[PDB]
């Protein structure tokens, strides 16, 4: 539904 | 003027503090308290690449008009990300900030930013949405290179220059900086994972794709070049301002949020530009789960009006794969899109075919829709022939999961098939063995239809299910629909 995080470090 | 060392963050940020008791997440879907916290200049980690910082840029670069626009956002969080910009860039690359107040609830969340150094305030008489307000920022710009950030970023070390470098060697490449992520929670600064790139599944929802082994093994000669990428996430970006503007600024039908992004993103792939996410540029994000404003319609209409109008005009025949993957796109109206078809024709740009082939080539067309065979499962067991034929029963068998005598097909003619065979009552009588026989369209014997989400199999015309519980008394029988777990039956697609 919204802009997804992406993976971390 | 004020500079922004000065501005009094209390005053305005103690305006609008979550009360004692009251939910930290209403607002803005993002920790409130949390935000509220922060200095508005809170030191960040240096997320960069340890090569960053020997990489150069040429000394000549254009200044820059930072847009944001911004709908009832949290003071804190909107301060904040003024502020990183101001801190964190060289003054002579900020021209100025320009704040589109997206019709907020309170006027005064953006005129009271009003009087910082370099911020300007455009407000929106009424709700325009992000692709209209980012152009009325655009349009109001007097730099030579736009800058687009969300009302919820803080920017890292040496975040602008980067950026700057590839537009004005290039003014085609439209760059994004590796987004990191500020934990909606807590608000801690975390660096993204360099390995990803803007993609997206059939459904043409954003998502970030991992690279390919070759990918990476092809990077180690430089870990901090340029990553060509088939999509940018949308919010955070820096585009040469008459490239933006002839090239068609952003498809001005398309409202609230969503959709824009892929837009853009196939828009100038297609038309002869590129897009580029650059490592050494670095802007934190604070990512949510849920927008906190409101879509009239819905948000499910909106972004399908949206998606529609950019695969409508850009994806030619792809555009099927996205109705196919998401139904109810199709019942959705998206109104006149000429002006853009004949963007499009004048910017003489590429077929999406060419798109596929050439930028997004890791994205996998699906096969075409049509009957599937699999099981029918019921347990660990599955609808088995037997090894029968004609005129013989049926019955159940532990599943293989090999096809052969378990692999069967719900035709459209509501048969259920095995190669030329079909389930067959030849007595309606409850309890009576259902037999197998040629199948026959006109035959009212053949005829099923599944039901309870599509949990067992009834034969048309009557109250008569698909049962096992005579299968240890000569085979699969018609009994009255009920309860029994003997009439279970899950299509499973193999
Ligand atoms: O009607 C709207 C909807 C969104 N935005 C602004 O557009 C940006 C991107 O929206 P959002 O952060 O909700 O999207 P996300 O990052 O979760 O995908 C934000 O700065 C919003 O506050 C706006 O000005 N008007
Ligand atoms: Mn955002």
């Amino acid at each position: 539904s919204t802009t997804p995080a992406p993976t971390t470090k | 003027k004020v500079r922004w060392p000065d501005f009094n963050q209390e005053a305005y940020v103690g305006g609008t503090m979550v009360r004692s008791g009251q939910d930290p997440y209403a607002r803005n879907k993002f920790n409130q308290v949390e935000s509220d916290k922060l200095r508005m200049d809170r030191a960040i980690p240096d997320t960069r690449h340890d090569q960053c910082q020997r990489k150069q840029w040429r000394v000549d670069l254009p200044a820059t008009s930072v847009v944001i626009t911004f709908h009832n956002e949290a003071r804190s969080a909107l301060l904040r990300t003024v502020v990183s910009v101001l801190k964190k860039s060289p003054p002579h690359l900020i021209k100025e900030i320009i704040l589109v107040d997206d019709y907020s609830n309170d006027p005064e969340d953006g005129a009271l930013l009003g009087k910082i150094e370099k911020v300007r305030v455009l407000r929106n008489d009424r709700r325009e949405g992000l692709m209209r307000s980012r152009v009325r920022g655009a349009d109001a710009a007097q730099a030579k290179v736009l800058t687009f950030l969300d009302s919820h970023c803080e920017c890292n070390e040496h975040w602008l220059e980067p950026l700057l470098e590839r537009v004005a060697e290039d003014r085609t490449r439209v760059v994004s900086p590796i987004i990191d992520v500020i934990n909606m929670d807590n608000f801690q600064y975390v660096g993204a994972s360099a390995d990803l790139k803007g993609g997206f599944d059939w459904n043409l929802v954003f998502k970030w794709d991992y690279m390919t082994p070759e990918q990476r093994r092809s990077r180690q000669g430089n870990p901090v070049a340029p990553i060509k990428t088939p999509m940018i996430a949308g919010g955070l970006f820096v585009m040469d301002k008459f490239y933006f503007e002839e090239l068609g600024k952003y498809d001005m039908m398309m409202d609230v949020w969503g959709g824009e992004n892929l837009e853009i993103s196939f828009r100038v792939w297609q038309c002869g530009g590129s897009l580029e996410i650059i490592p050494c540029s670095r802007v934190g994000h604070v990512f949510r789960k849920q927008h906190p404003y409101t879509f009239p319609g819905g948000s499910g209409t909106v972004f399908a009006r949206n998606t529609r109008r950019a695969a409508e005009v850009w994806m030619d025949e792809y555009k099927n794969f996205y109705y196919a993957a998401v139904p109810s796109a199709r019942n959705v109206p998206y109104g006149n899109i000429q002006s853009r078809l004949e963007l499009r024709k004048k910017l003489s740009c590429k077929p999406f075919k060419w798109y596929l082939e050439n930028v997004y080539p890791e994205l996998r067309v699906p096969d075409h829709q049509d009957i599937a065979f699999g099981a029918l499962q019921q347990g660990t067991n599955c609808l088995d022939t037997l090894g029968h034929f004609a005129d013989g029963v049926v019955g159940v068998y532990e599943c293989h999961n090999a096809g052969g005598n378990q692999e069967w097909a719900l035709t459209k003619e509501k048969s259920v098939k095995h190669m030329d065979l079909c389930l067959t009552v030849v007595d309606r009588a409850p309890g009576s063995l259902i037999k197998l026989q040629g199948c026959r369209e006109n035959d009212s014997r053949q005829k099923w239809e599944q039901i309870e989400g599509n949990s067992k199999l009834r034969h048309v015309g009557s109250n008569l299910c698909l049962d096992s519980r005579t299968a240890k008394s000569g085979g699969l029988s018609v009994e009255v629909c009920g309860p029994a777990l003997s009439q279970q039956w899950k299509f499973t697609l193999n």
